[PDB]
C-alpha cells in the first residue's frame, strides 16, 4: 500500500524530472572524451598550483 | 566552456615545467626585492630628484 500511494503521489511530477535529467545528462554524456581530457589537464595544472 | 578550457589547459600543460619553475623564480625574486624594498624605493626617489 505504501508503494502504491507513493507512486500515486509522485507520478505527475516525474516526467518533467526525467526530461530535465535526461537533457542535462546528455549535455555531458556526448562530451565524454573532452571531459576526461579536461580533468587530466586540470589535474596536471592544479597539482602544479597546489605544490607551489 | 569545455572546449576553450581544454585549449587553455593543454597550452599550459605543454609548458608545464616552465610554468612550475616560473612561480618559484618569481617568488624568490620578489622576496629578495622585498627584503630591500626600502633602500630600493629610497634610491628610485633620489634618482628622480
Amino acid at each position: 500500500n505504501v508503494l502504491s500511494e507513493t507512486v500515486d503521489q509522485t507520478s505527475p511530477h516525474l516526467s518533467a524530472a526525467l526530461d530535465g535529467v535526461a537533457r542535462f545528462s546528455e549535455t555531458i554524456g556526448k562530451r565524454d572524451e573532452d571531459v576526461k581530457k579536461l580533468l587530466a589537464s586540470a589535474n596536471k595544472v592544479a597539482t602544479v598550483l597546489g605544490d607551489r | 566552456v569545455i572546449k576553450n578550457l581544454n585549449t587553455v589547459l593543454d597550452t599550459t600543460v605543454r609548458h608545464q615545467k616552465q610554468f612550475d619553475e616560473t612561480l618559484v623564480n618569481f617568488e624568490t625574486l620578489i622576496t629578495g626585492l622585498k627584503n630591500r624594498a626600502d633602500p630600493i624605493a629610497t634610491s628610485v626617489a633620489d634618482i628622480s630628484d
